[PDB]
């Protein structure tokens, strides 16, 4: 359900903004 | 539901990062 | 109550970042 | 309780995102 | 347990980005 | 559960948003 | 959402041990 | 996920106490 | 909101339950 | 994590009821 | 909170049960 | 934390019940 949906784009953002940082 | 906003809001949140960091 | 709120702050973080994305 | 703190920071959070956005 | 942690987490975001906005 | 992975994610977001702070 | 079915059911359920305790 | 299976088995239980409650 | 009212129904849960064990 | 307990103690819950219903 | 004081209500009325139970 | 103990109540509570149940 929405909790899931929560945790998924949570990894995303995670991800996105670990690159973000590293540029 | 709070919970479904929160999801629809974070989906919002990832693509801006997302769109971001491919920038 | 919390979880209306924590909703409604997010939905302002999400028109921020969009418009920085822009 | 932990979702008052979890509204509370998210509110400073929108607040900073549209000190940075404007 | 994991809304603590969650609240702690946001915590330092609010300070990282308050540092960025400041 | 998903509160497991939420607390990870943004363990992992609130050290890039130190480094882009810090940086 | 499923919190508002949540509340929903415990409305019904203290109404009913309301019934059982003044019985 | 886990909480519209809570909302789920809460239905039932009010029904189950609903049951009860009326003999 | 809706955890309000659940924290709500079961302190009247709790009250009713009482009543009963006593 | 402790919505799946929570869930699977419920289910225990509506089967026991449904037993003393009957 | 609302957690906390949901759950403060889930101790009594365990408490309850329990008593209940026991003849 | 609270959901936590929410966890460990409503399992005193079920096997309460499966003892009423059974009694």
């Amino acid at each position: 359900g929405s909790l899931e949906e929560i945790a998924k784009s949570l990894e995303e953002i995670a991800w996105s903004l670990e690159e973000i940082a590293q540029g | 539901g709070s919970l479904k906003k929160i999801a629809k809001s974070l989906k919002k949140i990832a693509y801006s990062l997302k769109k971001i960091a491919q920038g």
